[PDB]
C-alpha cells in the first residue's frame, strides 16, 4: 500500500 | 497476421476472465481491451507483447448473475485467472464477495482492476488521497476476502500487491489505465491523468497510458499459464485419480496424450470448449462420457479476435470452437478413454412451470410466436402453444427465474413491456395401487378390452427417464423386455411391452386375439389420450403401467374406427386409475445454496419454512454449500427470501429433482384448485363418476 502512494507525485 | 503458431507453447497462453457487478463496466472493458490490442461471444482471442514476449491471451465470456450458480460456477473453471473489476464510485460490493467467492472456489488467480476513476475525478470531485483513501480500501476489502476464502497454500500469496502491479487503475470508456509497473516503465504517474482528465484531453491520455497495456501486463504478469494452473488446478477440479496416465495429461498440459476437452457453451451449431489434454483434429472419434451418444466433428477451428477463424491440430492449454457435436450439453466432457466427467451427471428434465403472456401493443401481434420458438429451440426444456390466438401463448420452462430471463427478452432486446400472468405448477397423476381388472366397452358394442394398471416401481421409472429404457413405441421388444427383467419385473409380462410414454407403459399380454393387431396402434393413441390428461385435474399421467390382460376385436373395421378404440381403451385406463386410489404428485427442485458460514441458520430456517429438507451438506473453510429438496410450489419468491436471510451473499441454483406424491391433506385443496384454475368443477370426480354402471 506504500506503492500506492508513489502513484501520486 | 500469422500468429496461429504460438499454441505450441503452453507457457504463453493465458486463459482468463472478468469477474464484475452490473453497469461496473465489464462488457466496455472487454471490448476496448481487445480492440487496443488490434483484433455475448463466446470467447474472444487477443494477442500481446510483454517483455519482448507475446502472449496468446483468452477472454472468455463470464456470466455474474448470482441467482444462477451453474452457469457462472462453469464459465469460471473453464478459466484460469480472472480480472475482478470494481466500480470505484460503487466499490466492493456483496454480489462482487460473491462473484470473487466462486472465482477463488475452483482455484483461480486473481488480479484486481478499479474502473471509473474519471468519475471519481471528474464527476464526485475527489482530492488525490481521497482516491488513494478509497483505493486502499476496496483493495483491503478484496483482500479479506481472499484471507478469508483462499485455499489454505494461498491465503497470503494470493492476496493483490498494488506495489508490484496486480492491482490497476483507471477507466475503461477512456482506454486508460495505470498500474505501479506501467509507471516504473513510463513515469506516468496519477497527476498526469487527472490533469489530462481534467482538461478533457482524452487522445493525449489514450496513448500515454493505454488500457490495454496496463491490464494485459498485470494478466501476463501476474495471471497463470495453462500449465502453470492445472498444477493444482485438475486435482481440485474434479474426483478422478492422478496416477491415471490421463492424470499427467491434465496435470501438465500435455499434448502428446489422449486428448480431454469439455464444452464451455453452445451456439450453424457452433461448441465452444476447452482443451485440457491432447489434440483435436477434425474426423478423429469421441466418446460424450455421459450424454448418451458418441461422435465425431465435423469442423474444428479457434478464435482470432472475436471471428470465428478455422485451423486443425490444436494442443493442450487452448481454447477451440468445434462443429458436429449433437447433444452436447454446456459442461461436457469429452475425451476418448471413457472416465466419469468434471462435474455431476445432470438429469435433462421435463419443463415443469408455466405462465401466460399478453402483448401490451397491438401491433406486436404477428410472430412473437416464432421468437418465443428461437428462444424454444435454443433452450430445449421450453414449451409453448403454438399458432392461433388463445390469450396468448403458455411458457412453459424450468422455474421462475428461468421464465422471467425470457420476460427480460421480452424487452431488453425485442421491444415489447409485457403484462405476465402468475405462475402455475406443472402437476402430474398417479396411482399408488393396482386396480382390479376394468373393461372398455367401444360404443358400438363392438370392440371390448380387458386391462389392469398397476404403479410403476421407481427403479423401473427412473430406467425409462435416465435414458436406460427409451420413450417412444417400442422397436425392440425382446431387447427391451429384458432390460425390465433386470428390475424386479416378470420377463413374461415384460415381452409383451408394445409402448414407453411419458413415465408409463403399455404392455400386451394377451394370448390369441384375432384381429388386435389392426387396432394395436389405436389402442396406443388412445392410452396416450388417457396419459396426455389424468382423471383428477386432467394433469399428465406418470408411473403408470397399463396391461391389456384380453380382448374381443370385431372383423371389419368399419366397426373398429378411433372413435370406438380410443373412448373405449381411454376411459378403461382412467376408471382403472380411478380404482386403484389416484395421488397427485408435484415437482421438486434440488437447490444448491452456498454462503458464508454465518448465515447457515437462516438459510436452512428459510428451506424448512418452503415444505424442504436439507438433502447434503459440503464445507470448505468458511465457505459453505447446503444442498436441499423443496417442492416446487412453495419455491416461488426464493431469491428475494433468500437475499434477505443471506444479504445478497448467498450463490445459488436449482436442479430438477423429479416429481414426488403430494400429502394426502394438501393434495386436495391443490386438485380443487387446479380444476377451478382450468374452468372444471372443483370436486375431483370420483371412480362412480368415472367408470360405466351395472
Ligand atoms: N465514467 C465512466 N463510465 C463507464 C466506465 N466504464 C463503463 N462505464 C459506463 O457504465 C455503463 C455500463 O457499463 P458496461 O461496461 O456496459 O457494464 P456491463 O458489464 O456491460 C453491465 P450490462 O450487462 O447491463 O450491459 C456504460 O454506459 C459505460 O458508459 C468508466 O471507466 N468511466
Amino acid at each position: 500500500l506504500a506503492g500506492l502512494s508513489a502513484l501520486f507525485g | 497476421a500469422k500468429i496461429k503458431e504460438l499454441m505450441l507453447q503452453p507457457e504463453r497462453i493465458r486463459n482468463i476472465g472478468i469477474a464484475a457487478h452490473i453497469d461496473h463496466g465489464k462488457t466496455t472493458l472487454s471490448d476496448n481491451l481487445l480492440a487496443g490490442a488490434g483484433m455475448n461471444a463466446a470467447n474472444v482471442s487477443m494477442v500481446h507483447n510483454y517483455e519482448g514476449k507475446d502472449y496468446l491471451i483468452n477472454l472468455i465470456d463470464t456470466p455474474g448473475h448470482v441467482d444462477f450458480g451453474g452457469d457462472v460456477t462453469r464459465a469460471m473453471r473453464a478459466i484460469d485467472g480472472v480480472i475482478i473489476v470494481v466500480d470505484a464510485v460503487e466499490g466492493v460490493m456483496p454480489q462482487t464477495e460473491t462473484v470473487v467467492r466462486q472465482a477463488l472456489r475452483e482455484y483461480v488467480k486473481p488480479v484486481l482492476f478499479i474502473n471509473k476513476v474519471d468519475r471519481l475525478i471528474r464527476e464526485l470531485k475527489l482530492t488525490p488521497q481521497q482516491m488513494m483513501e478509497r483505493f486502499s480500501k476496496i483493495i483491503m476489502d478484496v483482500n479479506r476476502l481472499i484471507q478469508r476464502y483462499a485455499p489454505e497454500e494461498y491465503k497470503k500469496k494470493w492476496m493483490v500487491k498494488v506495489e508490484d502491479g496486480s492491482v490497476a487503475f483507471g477507466s475503461a470508456y477512456y482506454n486508460w489505465a495505470l498500474s505501479v509497473p506501467f509507471m516504473k516503465r513510463t513515469g506516468v504517474k496519477f497527476n498526469e491523468i487527472i490533469d489530462l482528465t481534467l482538461k478533457g484531453d482524452n487522445r493525449t491520455l489514450r496513448q500515454k497510458a493505454p488500457l490495454h497495456v496496463v491490464v494485459l501486463d498485470m494478466v501476463v504478469r501476474h495471471l497463470p499459464s495453462p500449465i502453470e494452473a492445472q498444477k493444482y488446478r485438475i486435482p481440485h477440479l474434479w474426483e478422478g485419480d492422478i496416477s491415471s496416465d490421463i492424470g499427467q495429461a491434465m496435470l501438465n498440459c500435455d499434448p502428446k496424450g489422449k486428448m480431454v476437452m469439455v464444452v464451455t457453451k453452445i451456439i450453424g451449431e457452433v461448441a465452444t470448449g476447452r482443451v485440457w489434454s491432447g489434440t483435436v483434429k477434425s474426423g478423429q472419434e469421441v466418446y460424450l462420457i455421459n450424454t448418451k451418444r458418441k461422435a465425431r466433428i465435423q469442423q474444428v477451428g479457434i478464435y482470432m479476435g472475436p471471428e470465428r477463424i478455422n485451423m486443425e491440430a490444436v494442443p493442450a492449454g487452448n481454447i477451440v470452437a468445434v462443429t458436429g457435436l449433437r447433444d452436447a450439453m454446456a459442461g461436457e466432457t469429452v475425451a476418448e478413454e471413457q472416465i466419469e466427467p468434471f462435474e455431476a451427471l445432470h438429469y435433462v428434465s421435463e419443463p415443469v412451470v408455466t405462465v401466460a403472456i399478453e402483448a401490451k401493443n397491438v401491433k406486436d401481434l404477428p410472430r412473437l410466436i416464432e421468437a418465443l420458438r428461437q428462444l424454444a429451440k435454443e433452450d430445449p426444456t421450453l414449451h409453448v402453444k403454438i399458432d392461433e390466438e388463445t390469450g396468448q401463448h403458455l411458457l412453459s420452462g424450468m422455474g421462475e427465474l428461468h421464465l422471467e430471463v425470457k420476460l427480460y427478452k421480452l424487452k431488453k432486446d425485442w421491444g415489447i413491456d409485457i403484462e405476465v400472468s402468475e405462475p402455475i405448477v406443472v402437476y402430474r397423476e398417479s396411482i399408488t395401487k393396482s386396480s382390479p381388472m376394468v373393461e372398455g366397452k367401444s360404443p358400438n358394442r363392438h370392440n371390448r378390452f380387458y386391462i389392469v394398471v398397476e404403479p410403476m416401481p421407481d427403479e423401473i421409472y427412473n430406467a425409462i427417464k435416465e435414458g436406460i429404457i427409451p420413450e417412444g413405441r417400442v422397436k425392440n421388444p425382446k431387447e427391451v423386455a429384458k432390460k425390465l427383467a433386470e428390475l424386479g419385473m416378470d420377463y413374461e409380462i415384460a415381452r409383451g411391452i408394445v409402448d414407453i410414454y411419458n413415465g408409463n407403459m403399455f404392455i400386451d399380454n394377451t394370448k390369441g386375439v384375432q384381429y388386435l393387431n389392426e387396432v394395436m396402434d389405436l389402442l396406443i393413441d388412445g392410452f396416450h389420450q388417457a396419459m396426455d390428461e389424468g382423471p383428477l385435474a386432467r394433469e399428465p399421467v406418470m408411473k403408470v403401467i397399463v396391461r391389456l390382460l384380453d380382448a374381443q376385436v370385431h372383423e371389419d373395421n368399419v366397426h373398429r374406427g378411433p372413435a370406438q378404440i380410443y373412448p373405449a381403451i381411454r376411459t378403461a385406463i382412467h376408471c382403472a386409475m380411478m380404482k386403484s386410489n389416484p395421488v397427485l404428485y408435484e415437482p421438486y427442485q434440488k437447490v444448491i445454496i452456498n454462503i458464508p458460514y454465518e448465515y447457515m441458520g437462516a438459510v436452512s430456517r428459510e428451506i424448512t419454512q418452503r415444505r424442504g429438507q436439507l438433502v447434503d451438506m459440503k464445507q470448505e473453510g468458511e465457505v459453505m454449500t447446503i444442498i436441499a429438496e423443496a417442492p416446487v410450489a412453495e419455491m416461488f419468491g426464493f431469491a428475494g427470501s433468500i437475499r434477505s436471510a443471506t444479504s445478497g451473499r448467498a450463490l445459488w441454483s436449482t436442479e430438477h429433482a423429479g416429481f414426488k406424491r403430494v400429502p394426502n391433506e394438501l393434495a386436495q385443496q391443490i386438485i380443487r384448485q387446479i380444476r377451478q384454475r382450468k374452468g372444471l368443477d372443483p370436486n375431483p370426480p370420483t371412480e362412480k363418476d368415472v367408470c360405466p354402471l351395472f
